[PDB]
């Protein structure tokens, strides 16, 4: 979510990720969530809801 | 909604941690805000000139 416009769907870009997200990532398939379609950024983003 | 804790998730949030709330009336002309923080949490508050 990019906060300053809470534009939730808003890339993030690979240096800067944080280790925190990945313990979601962590959390969340060990919780065997898995997106049930493939996802993508288009131009950059995703919609909000998505 | 964002990390406050700064783990660029922006679900770990105090808007995701804490309640708030706020209410006026003109025909009173009279305010109040009232806040609880989630799951036995407090808040609390630091002021610089204001």
């Amino acid at each position: 979510t990019n906060p300053a416009t809470g534009n939730s769907g808003v890339v993030t870009g690979s240096n800067d990720i944080t280790y925190g997200q990945i313990n979601d990532i962590i959390g969340m398939f060990a919780a065997d969530k898995i997106p049930t379609t493939t996802i993508q950024a288009n131009n950059g983003q995703i919609n909000n809801a998505d | 909604n964002t990390d406050d804790n700064d783990n660029k998730n922006s679900n770990d949030d105090v808007d995701d941690h804490i309640n708030a709330s706020f209410s006026y009336d003109a025909k009173t002309g009279d305010g109040l805000f009232q806040i609880n923080a989630k799951s036995g949490f407090k808040v609390a508050i630091e002021d610089k000139g204001t």
